């Protein structure tokens, strides 16, 4: 069964299912999540779908950065209350999130023996680096730089792995005008970590 | 009456006049040579053979020709406006079943002008400029931006634009824009006593009037160009 | 049974099975495309080998833009008809092509709930940009950008599934001289997708 | 059974197992590689962790280039003789390489048809170009050209198959200072290649 | 006594200082509104619910203000002082369950200034450079390096530091550098015989003195500022 | 006659020249250090362990020196030219196990060249540039393109190539380049009447004579000076 080997939430969501900005006072954008299970590592799918106006309008600035925070449990289980991403992770049902329990959702995670905990000879293997895109209203393509975190800290005693995604931009030009703005959606970013024992 | 090889095929006018974007994709269809036959329809002299004689800026393989209809379409090597403005394509029509004989046939000229997109950012042709202020003065035009783009002179790729990055906002100047010339005429709108000894340091962003194109916008990061002027 | 996750040319076809440019009278290049079942997603690797004389002395220009287009019908078979692969991909037997008919191929295809057709507001969902190399002859790599657009138009009505990979350079030297120029052979690109219901 | 889809070194092994520079008199850097076997690709996640003060002092200098070499024989098993790892890969065991023999460990190996020994008119094939980043002390990312290169040579007849991958940054300055400088990380870098057969 | 809307919400002062670092990530803690109810504790008017009323630069949407705690935090859109060196913020506490009306309260005003960091590579603002030696001159501070950063005028961030790249092993001259002008004095410590028709080229490389910023450290690449001196 | 320590170990002469290429590999074999035994062979002795003594810019570690063999390799530290043209290095061979005493041997100086590669792109030292065309003047050499290029200077690495970009396409000019100064003559080939009141803009590109690295092609992005001759 393949369909148990990705954990991620859904394809093109109804409502948003993540808050990013602290100023919103509900869910401002779908976050798009995948991860899956190739060998002794996971690839990781990751990218942002912009639905309220105030996350929208970032696009008329030339300095952005956003975060996507989230939190898991020893289980893996993904803890809301603190993650950006309001909804919990699940396996994969054709182009939707499955219903059940998690099966080895823990060996979804980033590996506590490649990536520790409050190790300060040890940190920089928690970073990840890279480039996504914004596709303007004119088709021009605006580098993001992404930072990926892997078990940075943990909230509390619940939280057992850590992966923090940061989009930024420092362009020259707003990508965008106010009137031309339509939606922040940025490319797909792909990276991959040395996954968790089952 | 056959549709023998009696005649030479027949255009509609000698002059053709294309025109096409540059940075255009492979396969963009330019224009098309709307040819016809004096002889009978669906015969061997109607299947017309459209050639490609000669470019005259011949160097680089720029166009194609659809030789069975006549569309002419650029190719996988992409134009550049600021290197070949336009293009002259001697192009031939040729009847019967592609046979290359030296029988002289009608053969046109085309016309293919190359449309600027705004390619080049603007640039400074100077460097360090300062002028000298004093008190009751005021709509005074002292310094002038020297500045340079490669896009079409005339056009709107061309024109500068210009904006106040720091320095100016009590309102002291303002840019003015000379299009015969491409100068940042930068005005004096309110009056500095001369005696304070002060400094009205600034620094602009200079950029063309239309917006960049979408090769190079995201690589256009504007340094601001520090004028400093002495009261 | 692990070769049928892959749809793929071929390793290294005898003859040319692409035309790129419309000008070649026949097939000009040898295209190598692998897709890849990875969980919920497909990992794709693309490259073109340069055959025809007109193809290979694109490396003495230095804007360049061409462009590999695939369409699929409802079953994800490839329409060689319409498009510059004019061999039907299939599953793995080594290093080449099985012969057999293929099965679930409408899985390996891009996924019109992620990336749908003719949708205004959701336009930018369908990009994928990268980066490639061109080798010199003095062993330069100079850097190749590739748009890929997923599901883009329908030519007609037996077209359900699309891909345009284009590459394209604007150097400031010719990559290499009439007499130096050897093939144009891209780096391999690698880049994923949210796949197709099976 | 999944374990047996990934060849690697394991995750931070205790000791230093591989020899980089040629002046250490023994192992000076942990090299961390991953292979997995996805469908006719492998994809190699490879990278470096500093041991030994020599290589960590590389970071106090702008100019750097350095090199892991890697010779396999005609089973796919690693030469630790001739390469600059000097521990056999193995497959997974939770976090650790396992003990045993290697079953199908040719098929990890990059395909001789893709990527052939010594092809004057196919060289160009060989290639791989990418980037990593060091982050320094002050978590500044500095980019790492990476330049891989598949069966480039063999330098007896028991090699048959070749990975090198060469490390560089030519930066503006030092990343870090003497007092500053405590180990050379690189961040991970994933490519991809067309397996042999198995 | 019940907890009726009797009063207007207690300030501790009417003037707020914050302060902030440059390029500072989102949800980063500026400030504190430390405001308190002259009412009883645990009710409505307890309940103070905060409200930014006024930026006076307004356009950027750059700060939130937590409506429940007084918190004022950053926000996506990322700070840069070269534009805007420091903010003022004008907020009122209000009373009740979060009505809102015209009935006046008490408003106190907010300074928020930002801190520099070092995002900019200093330039030059002179580009040819040359000066004339002779013999017995020693100590002689002829030429000076125009440079240009636009880090706070005054701060470590803005200070030029200057090393040779080439041609100076023998140690003829030396940097110093003017701190009022940021100015890159170099000096001759070591004579030339002037008669010797010698050359005395050179290249040097500007950064500042307090060390650059993660985000603009790995894109900084010098290149060596060639100052031909004749003798 | 045994193999005691009676001797010190031979050289086949006191000066070594080795060469090596600048942005060499590691383990670019630079040279070999070719010693031998006055004492018998397969002996204590005769196992030969040099030793880097000295560098004299001791500062980078580039060089490596087997022990055993005597080969003097590149390491990871990568060499750069243009800040140290060559090294000196003091070696010593030792006899015995490798003991070591104050004992006096016989040492030797080695002298490495570093071989340029084109690593560095000339930039002009000016930036406008104008010149007056009168009428019946040709030949006439009234202009000259400053330029700066780092790669060892005589070498054609840092010998500038000129090539127009646009402006010239009736032939007015042509560049010479000038060797001793490395200076872009450009000339005047066809007469222009200056009553014409006309404008002779151009813009050129400047390069090396000899190709660039491989490691700077593909990061070289020229853009066209614009020399504007008014006649």
């Amino acid at each position: 069964d393949d369909n148990i080997n990705t954990l991620w939430t859904g394809v093109n969501p109804t409502t948003a299912n993540c808050q990013i900005m602290a100023s919103s006072e509900s869910n401002d954008c779908k976050l798009i999540l995948t991860l899956v299970k190739t060998g002794a590592l996971v690839t990781a799918f990751v990218y942002v779908i912009g639905v309220s106006n105030d996350f929208n309008m970032l696009t008329t600035h030339k300095n952005i950065n956003f975060t996507a925070e989230l939190f898991f449990d020893s289980t893996g289980n993904l803890l809301t209350s603190l993650s950006s991403l309001k909804t919990p992770l699940n396996h994969k049902s054709g182009q939707n999130m499955a219903t059940g329990a998690l099966t080895n959702a823990k060996g979804f995670m980033p590996s506590t023996t490649a990536y520790p905990f409050n190790v300060n000879s040890r940190e920089k293997e928690n970073y990840i680096y890279g480039t996504c895109y914004y596709t303007a209203s004119d088709h021009t393509a605006f580098p993001i730089d992404i930072s990926v975190m892997l078990n940075q800290r943990a909230l509390n005693n619940e939280t057992s792995y850590c992966i923090r995604v940061t989009w930024s931009w420092n362009t020259g030009v707003a990508p965008e005008v106010q009137t031309s703005a339509t939606t922040l959606v940025t490319s797909p970013f792909t990276f991959y970590y040395i996954r968790e024992d089952d | 009456v056959l549709d023998i090889n009696d005649n030479e095929p027949v255009f509609t006018q000698d002059v053709f006049v294309g025109s096409v974007e540059e940075l255009s994709a492979a396969h963009t269809l330019v224009m098309k040579i709307n040819a016809t036959d004096a002889d009978e329809p669906n015969t061997l002299n109607s299947k017309i053979s459209y050639r490609i004689v000669s470019l005259e800026p011949a160097y680089p393989p720029v166009f194609y020709l659809n030789k069975d209809t006549g569309e002419i379409y650029t190719t996988s090597v992409t134009l550049d406006r600021e290197e070949h403005s336009s293009y002259t394509l001697t192009v031939e029509a040729r009847d019967g079943n592609g046979e290359v004989t030296d029988k002289p046939v009608k053969q046109a000229q085309v016309q293919i002008r190359i449309l600027d997109v705004n390619d080049n950012i603007p640039v400074v042709e100077n460097k360090v400029l300062e002028g000298m202020v004093e008190e009751n003065q005021v709509n005074v035009e002292v310094t002038r931006i020297k500045v340079f783009d490669a896009d079409e002179i005339g056009s709107d790729n061309w024109l500068a634009n210009f904006t106040f990055a720091s320095g100016n906002e009590g309102g002291y100047f303002h840019i003015e824009t000379d299009a015969q010339t491409n100068e940042g005429i930068v005005t004096l709108i309110k009056e500095v006593d001369y005696e304070e000894m002060k400094n009205l340091d600034f620094s602009v962003i200079v950029a063309n009037k239309a917006a960049f194109h979408k090769s190079i916008r995201s690589k256009y990061k504007p340094t601001p160009i520090p004028i400093k002027v002495k009261v």
